[PDB]
């Protein structure tokens, strides 16, 4: 299946050029842009493994996808996302954070069904891939 | 022999006289401010009107009473500082009333409105009366709670930014079963759409008792999330005649693991606040229904504005609220709809004539109340959507999704990337507006589901003439 | 493709096409009724307009939806059966809909509001709407609790009959503290006034906390009560931010002994009903101030007419209820209030074109509710009072209690007097209306309290154009 | 003190004439006539003693008169009151219930304040003739 | 026994020359004056009856003297008190309360004793005139 | 509050002294806090007592004495005239004299003080504790017995004043608090944290009465300094005076 995590994972993955575009609008949104990666799409994981610190001043978005590929390059197999946070008093906040990698095949999500009680039930998704150990997922 | 003889001597004068007209008051940063559109009854002097709304609102009443003596009478009482004729309307005036911070009970909505909005309304000598616009002081924002998550934690809690929610009102409105129910649910929320939800009117009935909704329902979103890899939800209505029959409905919304759950604002204030706190106790996301609203705020000459129930709403700490679409089936004028949704969003309000904002207000903090557009909208107008609303808004479509002949899921989708091309757009800074047609065109050459949405519902539209429209345009 | 081809395929269509619009519909005595005064847009149909309110408020939605195939659609869909013009007024029309009794959930007004009035005022197509009337069936009705008190149960708790009761509310609004709001209380109560109360916004504020307002006002309650040999009483004000909050404060007046609460409907709906149930529950009179209710029931073309309001809180539970004073400073047309007074009172309801009811309807034996006459009011109106509101009803003099240079207890003794003088009058078979003048200047001879209250208001008057008439006239 | 309990006790003592006037009403009310007297006004004694059975289908207030009045002959001193009694379905209550005899001086009642929990207090009212036997009292 | 409520009731009945002065003071501090009197000296009696309406803006002392002692006259068996009300926003209450009238003996309390749970009593504390009617007091 | 002004600062090795003189609480930020449970005013009319200044007694020896004991000085001390007796800030519940034994005693002494004087009388009886719990066990036996008033230390620290000043507001219970071990931190000039600043807190807290010292007697006093704490408790608005210290 394809995980829609992302603000644009509806739509075809991004190109180097699209990407391109959006770190200019992160530009202009006086943002802060980190990279991000995990081979655990549990959409409840919050903290996927940072790649670096986050670049502040950003002024050329070639700086900023030089490091995506360096991403890229360094997991393959791993999902790798672009965050831009903002600082703004009411915001101090992401903004917006798209996928930039997909590994090549994704098995999807097995859903667990723990009878509780009466009908109730107490669910658990957990990736098919994280069933086994990090270094041989995807 | 003990009977007085000065401004406390027995017997009735003008209210403008009883101290409640004062064009030299200077506004204190904690006074209460309110902005009242007045048509007083043909003879009625509007000074004396202004004054007759701000005594009756505050400690006056149609005669003279010693006992203010043994108060601090100069202070409590309300003053009508400034009237101004409304521009093109030669029967009513805005009359500005200040408020002293003591006449309030701290963070009670209740008691805020059966001052402001208690009797003023119902008065012979004023044929008309309309609640604009409020200033809420700073001091008196602090006492209460705001949005129980807010904007930023909601986007958080979901991991979903920069783009605004889709959700989807299940059709029929009522009618559908429990099993059923939770078919529609999974089908919108795999397709594409962060949220589902109940009706307004989806309660408990001979139809569909409430339990079994919510059983299957929590099993059609988890099997979402895990068919997606998306935090999914559906809004349970816990609206209810009792706050035990309230709080039996929302505990077991919190019980089963939903994200979120609903209330109809026929509820009422105190209701409101109640269910605010448990949102706040319970990390749960609390989504507020408008209904009844447009009874008292669709006139220009009479009720209360929408733009002071979103400031009442945020004050009382719902996360959600229908604000208004702009190109839907509801009414809503533009420029009066980007006020409501700066009201609920913007750390700070500026005034704003055209806007209807006429108070600068502070917003002490407080969370964000994220916008819905609900009610007649389509992929297809994406463009002005975006334009309009902006990114912080929940995009409902209700017929807009399940009216797809090719199934929900479909429905979704079309929704979905119709949402998602449009804004990739916006950041790539193209006039989306006006590309916006050939935007979601270029989009729908790789999407069969939004090609057809596309052609379904083309000419599709609401125009008609505003009620509730500007006086500075 | 497994899309659809008859009435379910996708698409949009009108209104008065989709199963709305019925002129041949049966009326069944399970249907919920409404008549709903509508102004359609512009350049639409009347009967497409009242089709679209009869959609809008039931299970419709602005494009087909095949899911309705999943349920007895025909049964859920509400009818507009009858509509008619306004009789001088072209512009508008009566539409008359019966919902499903299905379609409620039982003893909800939170639910029943929901769909009634949920999003139908909003609407584009439509430039106004009033829903003016509604006919709630016997099963529906016996859902509900109905008045936790009743007029007979409380008259037989006060030990007080054949003739109205008095009340007061203390003076100023805010302000006073709760040691002077207790000798306002002691004093009035003691001079004749079967009832003081707290105003709607005295709830508890930096000037005067609840708790000390409690506990100086029982003790001035009991004084009264030693001091005349009568039953007396003071409304406690337990309208709060929170629910749990109101409890408190209704467990405290219970604690304390009072034998009446009040609350304000500013509250809402569910607010009210759980209240309502404690009440009944604790052998409680629950006052209910209609604190907001104008804010959509002063114009004639859109909103709700304040009966509905009637049936909708009879239905509740409250015991008391704001219902005007024809003679007051607020809004009153004396035929459209009789009506008032009837929803309130009556078992059964007839229909009446003067008085605005558009429905017969059986009560089903639910209590009666005590109408309030509040505003504005004085000794000397006494046989307009007697003649337009009433035997059952609560005379509430504020102002013109409070505002009797002889002092509190003297001003409530002259309410009293005249009201026993002028009800004793019509008792003895006379003419009061028409001797009303004499009936008080004769009584007036022996007590100067009278005497001194008539001179002080003899020539105060609200004469005023109403804004709320009846279209039969 | 004067017992304001009864529909026109603020009024002065009613006359016969006046009596028969509102005996008038209460039969074209169609209501059943009752006599009821004690001396002990509690404002909550709602049993006094009654006089004979209710007056039924009243067409002559004279007979009312008579009877208002040989109680008053047999109970000089008590307080006498007369009930007008409606058995309409939503009704079947009491609808006018006013005083036709007082004793000749009232003391009043005293007031007990029994000190509860903090500030609370549980007040008693008794008549000060209440605190003497029936055949002792004014 | 003497009762000392009142700011002054450890001192001697104050002359008309020492109520003189407190008037100035009274008047001094712009306070309302008002005169109470009750036959039941409860402490717990917080509304004690009103001599006629407050005397508000109170300039020559002899006006207030003038009505004490009307009330004097009228209520000779019955304790009479001076009220100073302040409306000062934070104050909007009593000042200052005097003794100006007793009567010539005070009985004094009776305390009752109500044995509740374990070694707990519910008190109350009742005047013995307040065993009687109030016009039959002291 | 506190942890952020004073959590860490004054520990600090560059700096040899420092004390907490002054703060000024913005009008915002006071909303958020209840204030005193009763307040001045409406003490004085539950007690009935205006124009003149309150007497009380703390019963002495400290320590020592019985339940029996302790309620007979206190109906003699409250039929003798004063106002208040109370218990000292280090009776609590002891080997001597458990704590209900005296709440029964006293709130007897009390009764018989009302009824012999015509004047509403109470005994600050102190529920200071080592739990919460225990507290509230000891607050709502005072507010059974009709106490009009309970007594706390400073000691309890400031979470347990403030869950008693809410306490008390809701119970219309009179809240006094003894400064126990404020002289710690507010006596010297050099270092520590003026006194002033504790009233604002407290007042913020919730709390009905506090020492707030007397000039001439056997405790630190400056008059000018002291006046200065007196306004900041009974004052609706404070004004910058340096010869005061606000």
């Amino acid at each position: 299946m394809r995980i829609t995590q992302g603000t644009f994972s509806f739509l075809p993955d991004l190109t180097d050029e699209q990407i391109k575009k959006q770190i200019d609008y992160m530009i202009s949104k006086k943002l802060a842009i980190g990279i991000e990666y995990t081979n655990d799409i549990h959409p409840r994981n919050a903290y996927w493994e940072i790649w670096g610190l986050p670049l502040f001043d950003v002024t050329d978005p070639a700086a900023v996808l030089f490091e995506i590929n360096a991403c890229r390059k360094a997991r393959s197999n791993f999902y790798i996302k672009v965050v831009g946070f903002s600082s703004v008093r009411g915001i101090e906040s992401t903004i917006i954070s798209f996928i930039v990698n997909r590994p090549k095949h994704e098995p999807g999500f097995n859903l667990m069904r723990q009878e509780d009680k009466s009908r109730s039930i107490k669910y658990t998704i957990h990736s098919y891939e994280s069933y086994k150990p990090e270094d041989e997922r995807y | 022999t003990r009977i007085k003889n000065s401004r406390y001597e027995s017997g009735v004068i003008p209210y403008a006289k009883m101290g409640y007209w004062n064009p030299d008051y200077q506004v204190k940063d904690t006074d209460v401010l309110a902005l009242f559109r007045v048509t007083p009854q043909p003879g009625v002097d509007p000074i004396e009107a202004a004054a007759a709304v701000a005594g009756e609102s505050s400690t006056a009443t149609w005669t003279v009473v010693w006992t203010d003596l043994l108060t601090a009478a100069d202070l409590y009482r309300a003053k009508a500082y400034k009237v101004d004729q409304v521009p093109n309307n030669p029967e009513q005036y805005f009359a500005y009333i200040a408020y002293e911070l003591d006449l309030f009970e701290e963070g009670s909505i209740a008691n805020l409105t059966a001052s402001i909005i208690g009797n003023v309304f119902g008065f012979k000598a004023v044929k008309a009366l309309r609640l604009e616009d409020m200033r809420l002081p700073l001091a008196y924002l602090k006492t209460f709670q705001g949005p129980a998550t807010g904007v930023i934690l909601e986007r958080e809690r979901l991991d979903k930014f920069g783009r605004p929610l889709l959700g989807c009102t299940t059709k029929p409105k009522l009618g559908l079963s429990g099993k059923n129910y939770g078919r529609v649910v999974y089908e919108a929320l795999k397709g594409g759409l962060d949220f589902v939800k109940d009706d307004e009117n989806i309660n408990s009935q001979p139809f569909m008792r409430w339990r079994e909704r919510y059983l299957f329902t929590m099993e059609a979103v988890n099997k979402a999330s895990a068919a997606t890899g998306e935090v999914k939800g559906h809004y349970l209505n816990v609206t209810a005649a009792t706050m035990e029959e309230m709080y039996a409905r929302a505990n077991f919304a919190k019980e089963l693991g939903s994200v979120i759950i609903m209330i109809d604002l026929v509820i009422g204030y105190t209701a409101i606040q109640t269910m605010a706190k448990w949102a706040r106790d319970n990390d749960m996301i609390l989504h507020l229904h408008r209904a009844g609203n447009s009874t008292y705020s669709r006139q220009k000459n009479h009720g209360m504005n929408f733009r002071v129930i979103c400031k009442w709403m945020r004050m009382a700490g719902v996360d959600h609220i229908h604000a208004g679409t702009v190109v839907g089936k509801l009414e809503g004028d533009p420029i009066i709809t980007r006020g409501f949704y700066k009201t609920l969003l913007l750390p700070k309000l500026e005034r704003n004539l055209q806007e209807g904002l006429f108070f600068d207000m502070e917003w002490a903090s407080l969370r964000k109340v994220m916008p819905v557009a609900s009610g007649g909208i389509h992929a297809g107008q994406m463009h002005q959507l975006i334009h309009y609303l902006g990114e912080d808004v929940v995009l409902q479509f209700g017929g807009g999704t399940i009216g797809h002949p090719d199934g929900i899921q479909a429905g979704a989708t079309a929704n979905r990337v119709a949402l998602e091309a449009m804004i990739l757009a916006r950041n790539e800074n193209r006039d989306y507006l006006t590309e916006g047609p050939e935007i979601l065109r270029e989009a729908a050459k790789t999407c069969g589901a939004l090609r057809t949405a596309l052609d379904l519902w083309k000419d599709i539209t609401f125009n008609y003439t505003s009620t509730d429209t500007s006086d500075f345009v």
